[PDB]
């Protein structure tokens, strides 16, 4: 057929066309290790997933148990409990770099690699939601329970909706065993879902830090981002482990050490770091309704990215205004968070609406703002 | 007075890209008008694009600049492409007006 | 095939030498760390203030809560 | 020279670069554990069981 | 892709088929050279230059022979296997890319 069987061949040919010969922009920087972290990632949670799914059992009476049992007797269950643990908070770490990086750069013109990747998002939440409850501790059960009970707000069909995904009347047993089948399940979609963010991503090939066209000067994947890319993981697993290893608890709620106890609300029902920035928006709209809006369109906010750029050149590399506030922007991302973990008390709670506020500010007005103004500024 | 050019001549140092030896018009996003005014370029503007571009990618993958002496300054940036990209809108514009009509 | 179907370029020359006829980290001091310090320099006044300003918002709204913790005297001067 | 010695003999044919490997990690794996609990015991005197297990090992009641 | 492979054979598996035939066209090279006046005194106006003094075919058919499948792998591989090469490319060379490829090119058959 061909000269080298690595492009005649129906599946080397893929490999091929996406991790050897694939054509990549030489002046890619760090921001675009990312993606392939998120890929480790996700093997590497599947991997100790199904390693600890072999020992879990879903249900009320057993479940807390069986995660000890694993921690205490199976060997190195312990390791694969806090990798697991401790790997979803890497994916999440990566993730909003991730998306930090594509906003930064105006990757988002890319619309359909962008809304692929604002699906693979949504899924990477609601696994990690449903994977916190298994455990079946005390913020397991109150997470699910808060979280849960905002949808009865929905309009006519709001309790309906609720009480179908619980299963009855409450977090309970029949909720447990669905969320296991949920948790075991979306990862396998987060897989699927990440082919097809590849394939579109394949039509247009990568962006790079100018946001200018590339194709002058691209270099072969491999070797040049194989090990970039391999670097690239070491230079985050290290961190990981030296987290997973050395401080195993560091970002968990002790409150998860007790069993779930349905007559015992605990003092401070808060989420994971990475759900905390939503939990805080979640609190600012005080309005069951309003909140739960909010709280929804604080992610959902990202499909509108793609329709808001206004500005000629395609990153902000060039863009001295906008580079200021695309860091206000983080910055509020950090109080965010912070006021998320804060209880519900003056001056949080004005704090967390300021924030709250000028979180859509922001994204809806003043980016595309700027960005047209700066036009203006290069006599555009 | 001279506001509007002390701000111009201001953001256009603020935005760094004559650092890297680019014009204005080489930073431009390549959408649809874009692209057409390209393929209008005479030649040597065309290749002469290229090269600027291809050295600032360079640069970049060796996160370096160009000396303070190579910097494209202010006064001295030449709108290549503007000219063109203008007459490719106005003839959009058109087309898409009479095809509504 | 995306390789050779990219761009039409003209008259560009590169000369290229082998990895193992250069050093991998060259020059560390007399261009290295200069422009690690230039690069610094260039983006420390966008990146740092919104920052800062964040540090600051949470350094206030931490003790000005455990400020309203604290008991004011002026509610008991004159309860004999 | 160590080096050209190790080029010619370990590292230029693929096959002996990779029994280089594979040999290497069997010694290096040998000399690194030795030497980490080596370490870990030594910074750990008088605290892990192998250092106060005489005392109740054939020497009670 | 083809060419480097070829280069990689020739360190790698020769054959005595191969040489036994590259032989032969190796000497109606060399009598070809010798083709005429000007060839035979260009030839001893260089050997006396190159060699001080002249390599007779019949000396040069000599060294030929001697030369096995087994000789050629071994010179081969001692000239071109895991070099760094110098590379020269010009026109429309696209496609043809990464001097690391290439140098990769440069080991195992
Ligand atoms: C969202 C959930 C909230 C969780 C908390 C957010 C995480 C906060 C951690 C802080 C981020 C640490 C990174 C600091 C690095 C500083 C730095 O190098 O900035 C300068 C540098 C200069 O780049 P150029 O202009 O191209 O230079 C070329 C010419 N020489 O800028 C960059 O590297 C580009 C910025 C990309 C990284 C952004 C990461 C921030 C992450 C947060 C998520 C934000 C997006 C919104 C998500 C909504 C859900
Ligand atoms: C006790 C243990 C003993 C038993 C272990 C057996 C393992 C031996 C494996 C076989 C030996 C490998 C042979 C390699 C030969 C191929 C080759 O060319 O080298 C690799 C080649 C190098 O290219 P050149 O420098 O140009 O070499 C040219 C040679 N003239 O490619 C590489 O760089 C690969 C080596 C880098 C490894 C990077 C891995 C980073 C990963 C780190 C995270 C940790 C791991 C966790 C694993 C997860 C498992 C669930
Ligand atoms: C499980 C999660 C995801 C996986 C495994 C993933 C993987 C990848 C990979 C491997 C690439 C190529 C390397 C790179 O540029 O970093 C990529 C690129 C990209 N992804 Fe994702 N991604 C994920 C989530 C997302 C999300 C949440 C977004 C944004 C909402 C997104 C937006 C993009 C875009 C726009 C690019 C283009 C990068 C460029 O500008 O060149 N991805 N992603
Ligand atoms: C997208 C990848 C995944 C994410 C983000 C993820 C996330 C989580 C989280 C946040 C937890 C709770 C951690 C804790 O105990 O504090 C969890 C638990 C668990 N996950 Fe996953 N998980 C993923 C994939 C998987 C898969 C594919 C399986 C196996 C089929 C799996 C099985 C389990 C099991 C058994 C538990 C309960 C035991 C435990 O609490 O450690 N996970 N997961
Ligand atoms: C089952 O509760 C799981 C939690 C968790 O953090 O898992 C990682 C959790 C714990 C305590 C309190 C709330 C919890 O859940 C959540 C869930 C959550 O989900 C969203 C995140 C972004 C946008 C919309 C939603 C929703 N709904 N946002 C904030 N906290």
């Amino acid at each position: 057929m061909a000269p080298n069987i690595r492009k005649s061949h129906p599946l080397l040919k893929m490999i091929n066309n996406s991790l050897i010969d694939l054509p990549a922009p030489s002046n890619i920087s760090a921001w675009w290790n990312f993606g392939s972290l998120l890929a480790v990632c996700l093997m590497t949670q599947i991997l100790t997933g199904l390693l600890l799914a072999m020992h879990y059992t879903a249900d009320t009476s057993l479940a807390f148990s069986s995660v000890a049992h694993t921690c205490r007797n199976v060997q190195y269950g312990w390791l694969i409990r806090n990798l697991h643990a401790n790997g979803a908070s890497f994916f999440f770490i990566c993730i909003f770099l991730h998306i930090g990086r594509g906003l930064y750069y105006g990757s988002y013109l890319y619309k359909e690699t962008w809304n692929t990747g604002v699906i693979l998002l949504l899924t990477l939440m609601a696994t990690a939601f449903v994977g916190y409850v298994l455990p079946w501790g005390q913020m397991s059960f109150w997470g699910a329970t808060v979280i849960t009970n905002l949808f009865s707000a929905i309009p006519y069909i709001g309790h309906t909706l609720v009480e179908w995904a619980w299963g009855g009347f409450s977090v309970d047993n029949p909720t447990l065993t669905r969320f296991f089948a949920l948790h075991f399940l979306l990862p396998f979609a987060i897989a699927g879902i990440t082919i097809i963010h590849l394939t579109f991503l394949h039509e247009s090939g990568s962006n790079n830090p100018l946001g200018i066209s590339s194709d002058s000067d691209k270099i072969p994947f491999h070797p040049y981002y194989s090990f970039k890319d391999i670097l690239g993981l070491t230079l985050m697993l290290t961190p990981f482990l030296t987290l997973a290893l050395f401080s195993p608890n560091l970002l968990g709620d002790p409150e998860n050490f007790t069993p779930a106890n349905p007559l015992v609300t605990p003092p401070h029902i808060k989420p994971e770091w990475y759900f905390l920035f939503a939990y805080a928006i979640l609190r600012s709209i005080p309005n069951k309704l309003g909140g739960v809006l909010a709280l929804a369109a604080s992610v959902l906010i990202l499909f509108l990215i793609p329709f808001l750029h206004k500005s000629k050149q395609r990153t902000m590399t060039f863009r001295p205004l906008s580079q200021t506030l695309f860091w206000l922007l983080v910055a509020n991302l950090l109080i965010l968070t912070w006021i998320g973990s804060q209880p519900v008390e003056h001056p949080f709670i004005i704090i967390g609406q300021m924030a709250s506020l000028s979180y859509f500010t922001i994204l809806l007005i003043l980016f595309p703002t700027i960005g047209t103004l700066e036009n203006k500024m290069l006599n555009y | 007075g001279r506001l509007m050019d002390r701000i111009r001549k201001w953001y256009y140092n603020a935005a760094g890209f004559n650092k890297y030896g680019l014009m204005r018009d080489d930073t431009l996003y390549e959408d649809d008008d874009v692209k057409e005014a390209l393929k209008r370029l005479p030649e040597d503007l065309y290749n002469e694009r290229m090269f600027r571009i291809k050295r600032a990618l360079d640069l970049s993958l060796k996160h370096r600049i160009l000396p303070k002496e190579q910097w494209v300054k202010y006064e001295e940036d030449k709108p290549y492409l503007e000219p063109y990209l203008k007459e490719v809108i106005r003839e959009r514009l058109e087309r898409e007006a009479w095809n509504k009509k | 095939i995306h390789f050779g179907n990219l761009a039409r370029v003209r008259h560009i020359i590169t000369y290229s030498l082998s990895p193992f006829e250069q050093r991998a980290i060259p020059n560390i001091f007399s261009d290295a760390l200069p422009n690690v310090w230039r690069r610094f320099s260039s983006q420390v006044f966008k990146v740092a203030p919104p920052f800062l300003g964040a540090y600051l918002l949470y350094s206030w709204g931490t003790q000005e809560f455990e400020r309203l913790k604290r008991k004011n005297p002026a509610d008991y001067e004159n309860d004999q | 020279a160590l080096l050209r010695q190790a080029y010619s003999a370990l590292f230029r044919r693929t096959s002996t670069f990779a029994l280089t490997v594979v040999l290497g990690a069997v010694l290096f794996e040998r000399a690194f554990d030795q030497g980490a609990d080596a370490i870990f015991e030594h910074l750990n005197e008088g605290k892990l069981w192998k250092h106060i297990k005489h005392k109740y090992e054939a020497s009670e009641e | 892709f083809c060419a480097q492979g070829e280069w990689m054979r020739l360190c790698t598996s020769t054959t005595e088929s191969e040489v036994k035939r590259a032989k032969n066209h190796l000497r109606s090279a060399m009598v070809a050279q010798l083709d005429g006046t000007t060839p035979v005194c260009e030839t001893i106006g260089s050997h006396l230059l190159n060699y001080g003094r002249r390599i007779s075919l019949e000396e040069w058919d000599s060294r030929i022979s001697a030369v096995d499948a087994r000789m050629v792998r071994d010179v081969c591989s001692k000239y071109i296997y895991d070099k760094c090469p110098a590379l020269a490319a010009v026109g429309p060379i696209e496609q043809l890319l990464d001097y690391n490829r290439i140098r990769s090119g440069m080991y195992w058959i």
